[PDB]
Parts: structure tokens; C-alpha cells; sequence
């Protein structure tokens, strides 16, 4: 949302979804 | 948006009460010019 149609925007979206998937399928040990 | 403008960046859109001296004096002038009561005290005068 904050950086659309840019390179850094897609870069952060990749980091975002990679963190979303890892917390989903590997578990989050930092939230406890 | 404007984040893609590399040249010729478009800058259009974003960034108590006191009375004045002399008033009470004149009002006193109006007050005593209408009355006729004595102004000097009676006992100090006597
Ligand atoms: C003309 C132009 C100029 C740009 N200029 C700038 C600029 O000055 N600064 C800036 O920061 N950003 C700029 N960008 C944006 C930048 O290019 C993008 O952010 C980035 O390159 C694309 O990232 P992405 O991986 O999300 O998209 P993509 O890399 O397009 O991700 C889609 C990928 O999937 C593939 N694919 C597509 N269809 C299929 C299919 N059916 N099956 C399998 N694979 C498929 C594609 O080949 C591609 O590899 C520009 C983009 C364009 C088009």
C-alpha cells in the first residue's frame, strides 16, 4: 500500500509474505 | 504517483479589564455635576 508501483515496494512485499508464510507453517517463537 | 517523478518534480498538492485613563474621571464629572450634595466632610470642616 505505502510503496506501490516501485521496486522497493515489491522488495518489501516479498519480505512481508516470506515472514507471513514462515510464521504460518513454522510457528512463531517470538510472539510468546 | 509523484514517487516516480524523477525530473521536474510536481510540488502542487503536498506541503480584569481596565478602563482607559480619563474615562472614570469624566464619568465622575457627569456624576457630581448632576448632584448637589456637599463634597467636603462635615466634621473635619467643623
Ligand atoms: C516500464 C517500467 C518502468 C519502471 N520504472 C521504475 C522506476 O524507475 N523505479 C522503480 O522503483 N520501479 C520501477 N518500475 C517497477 C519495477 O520494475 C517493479 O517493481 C519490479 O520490476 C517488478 O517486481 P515484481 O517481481 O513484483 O513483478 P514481476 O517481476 O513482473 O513479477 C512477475 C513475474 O512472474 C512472471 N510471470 C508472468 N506471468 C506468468 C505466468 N503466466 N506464469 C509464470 N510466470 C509468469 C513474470 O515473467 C515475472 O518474472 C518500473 C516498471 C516498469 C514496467
Amino acid at each position: 500500500r505505502n510503496y506501490p508501483a516501485t521496486v522497493h515496494g515489491a522488495l518489501l512485499s516479498g519480505l512481508r509474505e516470506a515472514g507471513r508464510i514462515a510464521d504460518q507453517f513454522l510457528g512463531a517463537m517470538y510472539t510468546l | 504517483a509523484r514517487t516516480m517523478q524523477t525530473a521536474r518534480k510536481s510540488t502542487g498538492g503536498k506541503a480584569p479589564h481596565r478602563y482607559r485613563p480619563g474615562t472614570v474621571a469624566l464619568r465622575e464629572i457627569r456624576r457630581y455635576q448632576k448632584s448637589t450634595e456637599l463634597l467636603i466632610r462635615k466634621l473635619p470642616f467643623q
